[PDB]
DNA sequence: GATACGAATCTTTTTCC
DNA sequence: GATTCGTATC
């Protein structure tokens, strides 16, 4: 009659499919936010989907809220087109309502689906409200608990504008600098259940469904497809979607489960170090390119893999490799963004780390590349130069180029300012700052 | 003010070393009226804008070097605020079109189309000139706007652009121009423009050879040797001995450093600590041509190096090079290059 | 200017039971459409396989007489932003409807691989709030597309390509109830030229009745074109440069195909294209990758295609 | 006013059995138009060969005067994107037909150049419409049309013209203009046409224009390949005679002296030489790679402009650097 | 007691609401 | 995907 994940929701955080690390780490913060004068003013958590995060928050709310109720959850409805508003006041309402929640009224706000966020406007609006919320003036405030699922935006129409949001629907993509790097914002970053928390409750499931089971003698065969229910996905409401259509059927289809999308540095660790299970390199790049050529297809994948590709052995390899490494990326730069190009270089370089992987590797941690540092000195450039040059009209007329502020003018010129400090002009220090090794 | 500025000649009998193209220039200003469009091509800082403006000056009369600079705007295909500094005199117009990127196509279209059709009536007509700094750093999309812009508005505005290694431009925009060139001094002529500086300047110069060696350092540029002159003027109290070190920009320090390391030790970790040192230089705005350029042109004054190794070295720069031309980020052709030197090297 | 529904649409299946192909997934459909207890579920596979079929006749089978206001199938051509998808969804599925005791409402929504992502998320507040009333049938042709957070919702189902049995199986049917005159052969090359694709197969069919009238290997194959896909096969394959050269002059050049297709079409087949070693095929997929940047800049002649494979030859002939 | 028109848009056939070359196609469409189903066609080929014309006659054939409220058609030149297949074609093949009865027309020409989310959307309006309208879509390059919508069309090649279908219209032309023709001008317009019939209209014209008295005079292969500006076949054969026999300075001399002789270009020789080279039978296999390769790096410098005489000698060079492993 | 497992880290700058 | 460290269990 019901869905499975729906009748068997559990009754108690013991019957949660959480690690006890995560939920102790959880209880700590949601109790730390509850006591009056609180240091975190909100709570987010940030996951894949089906992690069991809005499960654990209905329970902690559940067993919590009560504790400090002198003498339950609110959630935003997006969907509430209410007459006479504009769908983007819907959020500021909604806030406007529920901070009169402290004093005789106390409930736990959890911010499941958030408002439309790919529109600019009510994201700014979104983020603008959360902002006034975090710094606001008020003397307290009810705990806010946000859930964000962490998911791939997959391609579409071929006009993208946030560049975060188009891409990857996170916490990061959806907050800014200002909101994340708070003192009085908390983050749990979630993880996927893992396979023993997965087949105890499976176990649990079929335990709790033993005459249907046995009645369609899938009873001796429950535990084989577990496991690999377990071994496919660590999304607990689809394992046991899965578990439900398998029982429920009566002949031998094959167990499907949602295919969940593949990280940036899980990427590049791919295509460096290979993938284990699957020995054909063939293979295994072009599922990557199936199933994530939204990641793929970029240049920061490209810079990734030059950042990352000197990890293999702690740099212990031959330099005639990293040649053609480099070759090859640097070939692939010339394709102005064709698939070829994505192809050939992934390709080349699974390639030349297979011809040099043996045993006993013992590889680095990979990092993100730089790229975004040396664009903030340009920028920093930029605006020196720019200032040096209004500088040298008014004081003096002259008009030079921006390139010889880059060769000459950027250390001569400061050179001599510095000399004529010592004997004694507003730009004394050299453009960009020194430079070193 | 800069010594490279205080001692510019102001005047087109004020250039005192090429001459040739100096009469040149005066034949060329003899009649104003059937000036054609000019393309000043030679090495850099050897004096092509000292004698646009000289041209300028004895056409116009002076007064084009009141330079006044105005902020205008401009917009874009997806609305974005754009500021280009218009260094404006009265009878001429400065414009550096590179000062935005891949967008100077809209610049060349608004801002020079404005003036092409824009006649100069006072009943009497003038034409305009129009100066184009760096010619080379347009994009082949504002060259394509460039060459009927001035081939159907000659009548009102002229247009005088000037660059070195004119390659990058293209077929059309070169034959509708004359092409003038502007060699660079030889260390005589460098030596002679420092002595008259140090003269009308009272520095105390102890022997006229500290003059050979800042010219031959300077590797033709006036401008370079001028700024290496103020430095250690007012880095020796005013008094140049032969023991004062002729001293070299950061950057260029930075390169013959990593050619050192380059061919000291030739690793993957040696490679990665190539890449942070290129990752600075990218980071003080230096170009990546040039950056190989002198990387190559310091890796082949190495005296352990064989001729294969030079050989190797200078054809795999050319390969790199044309490369970075057709590329989009640096980084990748830059650490190419390296990776082949240290490959070849050992 | 007359009245006759082309075959593809007069022969569509209103049963289940007349659909070929993944036969475990058919009968658990018709599974469903008994018990009566459907839940979310994802369509997903290759075109023309009998996925938006299977949808429809489960939602009649599921719903009977109260089809008519039980089903709301949207599709790419309506609009469906995140205001009609709130609005429209959010409507009929608050539409209480009293339904057979194990029946359920159904909302098609066919293509939602072409929906936008906050329109996925409204559709995730919807499914998870309306689902003791309603449920969804997602039709796609890849998974990927379907946002993960309503994929973890749903049963996935994914319909595999037609295998050759089936589809001669449809054929014959629709042959023993069309009356047409046919052969073997014909039906082993109508079979050759459709590659899995059921309305492909019965496309080329009426189109080579009509033409022709009877189906024989001679008619379709001179009214049909073969694969293009496996004439690039054969001749990025071929051992020697002239016969590779004289495959893709007289199959392809000459046969008045683009220049561009051929190269797009190449680099798919060298993608999935087994028995070369992987630096093989990435230099193969290289020189494919300089060759199509040619014929983009406009050098589209049958030298440059000509040259792309001198290179491919040279590659892998150790040349 | 037809004979103010080119004659490219002058000789556009009103009926099928004007279109030649294609005839599987016509006969197809012929038949489907006689048994009263047309299904939803896919047009597909290679530029003039007759697509536009023939979907335009079959159209006029079918609805001979309610054409104008029988068809729509829609073009590259026209906005196609998500809100036009939305509302212009969905209102268009969802309202009852005009007069008695029949079916709708959707002509979609240029559809290689709609967008992926145009097409997506179409493919139901197809597959839900289809009862009263059917699609017809013509397209040069059909990797640009999503794997559906090629799915839910029926698909007709259009091979380029044949030598039947282009001699007879040439003859068709000519007795319209009162021209004449050499056989040997018939010949090299084939050969220059490639399949193409707007190239032969195109260069039967200005062959008319080049002729002085075009009621008297015929136009023989001199007339064409003075009017076209390309080589002919005697130039190509002697450049690569001196190219292959000849030493370097009588080669470049000859390359020289027979481009200067006519002002040929550089890339009409090097197709030439092309195709005299495909049936060079060589012995080598690594002859062939070689001129390849060369000729294309060659032709691909040659679009992006330059140096023409580096590039001739780099021909020539080329040529004659290849032929050393035939002897080998 | 061994060992497999699990967690953190490895990330910053044409079309629709 | 790799490393390191820490658990928990058998
Ligand atoms: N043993 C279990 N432990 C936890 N959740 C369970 C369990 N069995 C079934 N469920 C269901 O699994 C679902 C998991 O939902 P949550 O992960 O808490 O929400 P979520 O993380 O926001 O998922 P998304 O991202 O919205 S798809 C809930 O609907 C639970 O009722
Ligand atoms: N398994 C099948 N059995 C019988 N007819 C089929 C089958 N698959 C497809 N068809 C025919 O194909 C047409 C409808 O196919 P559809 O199921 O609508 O294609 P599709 O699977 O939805 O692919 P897309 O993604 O919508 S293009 C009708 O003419 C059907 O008769
Ligand atoms: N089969 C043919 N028979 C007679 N004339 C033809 C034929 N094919 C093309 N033509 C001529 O070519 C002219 C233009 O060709 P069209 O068929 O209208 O263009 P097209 O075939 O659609 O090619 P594209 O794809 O639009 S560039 C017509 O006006 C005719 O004069
Ligand atoms: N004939 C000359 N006599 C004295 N100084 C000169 C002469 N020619 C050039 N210079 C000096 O060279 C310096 C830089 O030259 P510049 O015109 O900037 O070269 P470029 O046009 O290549 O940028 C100027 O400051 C100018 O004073
Ligand atoms: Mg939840
Ligand atoms: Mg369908
Ligand atoms: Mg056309």
């Amino acid at each position: 009659g019901e869905q499975w994940y729906e009748k068997f929701k559990p009754n108690c955080l013991e019957q949660v499919a959480i690690h006890k690390r995560k939920l102790k780490d959880v209880q700590e913060a949601l109790d730390a936010m509850f006591l009056p004068n609180a240091k975190h003013r909100i709570l987010l958590l940030s996951g894949p989907s089906g992690c069991s995060k809005s499960t654990v928050i209905k329970e902690l709310s559940k067993i919590l809220v009560p504790k400090y109720r002198q003498n339950k959850v609110t959630e935003f409805r997006g969907d509430c087109i209410v007459n006479d508003l504009p769908q983007m006041e819907s959020f500021s309402e909604f806030l406007k309502g529920a901070r009169y929640l402290v004093m005789s009224n106390l409930s736990l706000i959890l911010i499941e689906d958030l408002p439309n966020v790919f529109h600019i406007d009510t994201r700014r609006r979104f983020q603008q409200l959360i902002l006034q919320w975090l710094y606001s003036s008020e003397p307290l405030l009810p705990p806010l608990v946000i859930c964000i699922t962490e998911c791939e935006i997959p391609e579409n129409d071929n006009n993208y504008r946030k560049f975060g949001i188009d891409y990857t629907f996170s916490a990061e993509t959806i907050m800014n600098k200002e909101i994340l790097m708070h003192p009085r914002l908390k983050r749990i970053k979630f993880n996927p259940i893992n396979s023993t928390l997965l087949k105890k409750h499976l176990k649990f499931i079929c335990v709790q469904n033993m005459k249907m089971l046995k009645e369609k003698n899938k009873w001796n065969k429950r535990q084989e497809v577990i496991d690999y229910i377990a071994q496919e996905t660590g999304d607990i409401r689809s394992a046991i979607t899965t578990l439900q259509f398998w029982a429920t059927s009566s002949g031998s289809l094959p167990i499907s489960t949602r295919e969940s999308t593949i990280s940036y540095f899980h990427a590049i660790g791919k295509v460096i170090h290979g993938s284990h299970s699957t020995n054909n390199d063939n293979e295994m790049i072009n599922n990557l390119f199936e199933n994530s050529n939204n990641l793929l297809s970029k240049e920061d994948f490209k810079l990734g893999i030059l950042e990352n590709y000197n990890t293999f052995n702690k740099g212990e390899f031959s330099i005639s490799d990293a040649s053609s490494i480099v070759d090859c990326l640097s070939e692939c730069d010339n394709m102005n963004g064709l698939p070829e190009s994505n192809e050939y270089g992934l390709r080349e370089v699974r390639k030349t780390f297979r011809n040099i992987s043996k045993q006993g590797h013992n590889h680095g941690t990979v990092y993100f590349p730089r790229e975004w540092k040396v664009r903030k000195l340009q920028n920093s450039f930029k605006v020196q130069a720019e200032d040096w040059l209004n500088v040298s009209l008014y004081k003096y007329n002259a008009v030079h180029s921006f390139r010889n502020i880059t060769l000459e003018f950027g250390y001569y010129a400061p050179l001599i300012r510095k000399c004529q400090s010592y004997k004694k002009i507003d730009v004394v220090d050299r453009i960009g700052g020194p430079i070193e090794a | 003010s800069l010594w490279v500025d205080k001692y510019r000649p102001k005047s087109l009998n004020a250039l005192s070393h090429n001459e040739e193209l100096t009469n040149f220039l005066k034949s060329l200003s003899d009649q104003p009226r059937d000036l054609p469009h000019l393309l000043l091509y030679g090495p850099n800082g050897t004096g092509k804008k000292t004698r646009c403006m000289a041209l300028l000056e004895s056409i116009f009369g002076p007064g084009v070097y009141r330079l006044k600079i105005d902020v205008r705007q401009f917009v874009t295909a997806s609305n974005r605020k754009l500021e280009l500094n218009v260094v404006s005199s009265p009878y001429h117009l400065e414009i550096t079109p590179s000062d935005m990127g891949n967008n100077d196509r809209i610049v060349i279209q608004e801002l020079l189309k404005e003036v092409a059709q824009m006649e100069q009536v006072d009943l009497a007509h003038r034409y305009k000139c129009v100066i184009i700094n760096e010619a080379n750093s347009l994009t082949k999309d504002a060259q394509a706007a460039l060459r009927r812009t001035m081939e159907k508005y000659s009548k009102n505005i002229r247009l005088i652009m000037v660059c070195d290694s004119m390659s990058p431009i293209i077929a059309p925009i070169k034959s509708r121009c004359l092409l003038i060139r502007c060699p660079a001094p030889s260390d005589s002529e460098i030596s002679t423009i420092l002595s008259d500086v140090v003269t009308n300047e009272r520095i105390q110069l102890e022997t006229k050879d500290i003059l050979k060696r800042i010219a031959q350092a300077s590797n033709g540029n006036l401008r370079v040797s001028l700024l290496m002159l103020e430095s250690m003027a007012l880095n020796n109290e005013l008094a140049l001995k032969s023991s004062s070190p002729i001293i070299k920009p950061d950057w260029i320090i930075v390169i013959h450093k990593l050619t050192r390391k380059i061919v000291k030790e030739r690793s993957v970790n040696s490679l990665i600590e190539c890449r942070a040192v290129l990752y600075d230089l990218l980071a003080h705005c230096i170009p990546a041509n040039i950056i190989l350029k002198e990387l190559t042109f310091s890796l082949l004054d190495v005296e352990t190096l064989n001729t294969t190794n030079k050989s190797s070295i200078i054809e795999y720069s050319s390969v790199f090079d044309e490369r970075l031309s057709l590329g989009n980020k640096a980084i990748f052709h830059l650490e190419g290059f390296i990776a082949k030197v240290m490959c070849c090297l050992d | 200017l007359s009245l006759q529904l082309p075959w593809v649409e007069k022969y569509r299946p209103q049963v289940l039971s007349d659909i070929v192909g993944n036969k475990e997934t058919i009968d658990r459909l018709q599974q469903i459409a008994k018990d009566g207890n459907m839940p979310h579920m994802i369509i997903s596979g290759m075109p023309g396989i009998g996925k938006t079929t299977s949808v429809h006749c489960l939602a009649h089978e599921l719903l009977g007489r109260s089809y008519a206001d039980g089903v709301l199938e949207l599709n790419a051509s309506d609009d469906r932003g995140i205001d009609v998808v709130r609005n429209q969804i959010k409507h009929f599925a608050q539409k209480k409807l009293h339904l057979p005791p194990g029946k359920h409402k159904i909302v098609i929504l066919d293509e939602a691989d072409s929906m936008t992502a906050g329109a996925q998320q409204a559709l995730r507040r919807t499914m998870e709030l309306y689902s003791n009333s309603t449920r969804f049938a997602f039709a796609c042709n890849q998974s990927n597309k379907i946002i993960e957070p309503l994929q973890s919702r749903c049963a996935i189902l994914r319909y595999s390509k037609l295998s050759d049995e089936d589809v001669l199986k449809r054929l014959l049917q629709i042959i023993k109830l069309e009356d047409v005159k046919y052969t073997n052969d014909g039906l082993e090359a109508i079979i050759f030229t459709a590659e899995g694709d059921m309305r492909q197969a019965i496309n080329n069919l009426q189109s080579t009745v009509a033409g022709h009238g009877l189906v024989n290997a001679d008619n379709v194959f001179k009214i049909v074109d073969s694969p293009h896909p496996l004439i690039v096969k054969k001749m990025l394959l071929a051992s020697n440069l002239e016969d590779s050269i004289q495959i893709l002059r007289t199959d392809l050049w000459k046969k008045g195909y683009s220049s561009i297709d051929i190269v797009t079409t190449s680099f798919r087949v060298t993608k999935n294209l087994a028995q070369v070693k992987e630096s093989v095929r990435l230099e193969m997929i290289k020189e494919i990758g300089l060759t199509h940047m040619r014929i983009l800049e406009g050098v589209g002649t049958y030298l440059q295609l000509a040259s792309m494979l001198a290179k491919i030859h040279k590659l892998n002939n150790k040349a | 006013s037809k004979e103010n028109l080119p004659w490219v848009e002058k000789y556009r056939p009103e009926t099928l059995d004007e279109v030649y070359g294609q005839n599987e196609v016509i006969t197809t469409v012929r038949k489907f138009v006689d048994e009263g189903k047309l299904p939803h066609l896919l047009f597909y080929g290679p530029p003039g060969t007759g697509k536009t014309s023939t979907i335009v006659a079959l159209a006029r054939e079918i609805y001979g005067k309610n054409y104008s409220n029988m068809v729509l058609e829609l073009n590259a030149s026209d906005d196609r994107g998500i809100d036009v297949v939305r509302n212009q074609i969905k209102d268009f093949a969802s309202t009852r037909q005009i007069f008695s009865k029949g079916f709708k027309l959707i002509i979609l020409d240029e559809a290689d150049a709609m967008t992926n989310a145009a097409q997506n959307a179409l493919r139901r309006v197809i597959e839900r419409y289809t009862k009263n309208t059917r699609f017809c879509v013509l397209a040069n390059y059909a990797h640009k049309l999503t794997p559906a919508l090629l799915s839910r069309c029926t698909r007709f090649r259009f091979q380029p013209l044949p030598q039947e279908a282009i001699e007879r219209r040439i003859a068709n032309v000519l007795v319209h203009e009162k021209l004449k023709l050499s056989p040997n001008a018939e010949k090299a317009l084939i050969e220059l046409s490639n399949g193409d019939m707007r190239r032969v209209l195109n260069v039967l014209q200005s062959c008319k224009a080049t002729l002085d008295n075009p009621d008297e005079d015929e136009i023989s292969d001199d007339v064409i390949y003075e009017c076209c500006g390309a080589p002919r076949p005697s130039d190509l054969k002697a450049v690569l005679k001196s190219i292959l026999e000849d030493d370097w300075g009588t080669a470049h001399y000859t390359l020289n002296k027979v481009r200067s002789a006519k002002g040929l270009a550089l890339i009409d020789l090097i197709e030439g030489i092309v195709k005299i080279l495909e049936d060079y039978e060589l012995q080598n296999e690594e002859t062939r790679v070689h001129l390849l390769t060369k000729l294309a790096d060659i032709e691909y410098s040659i679009s992006k402009g330059g140096n023409d005489q580096i590039q001739g000698s780099a021909v020539i060079g080329a040529i004659k650097a290849s032929f050393e492993n035939e002897t080998v």
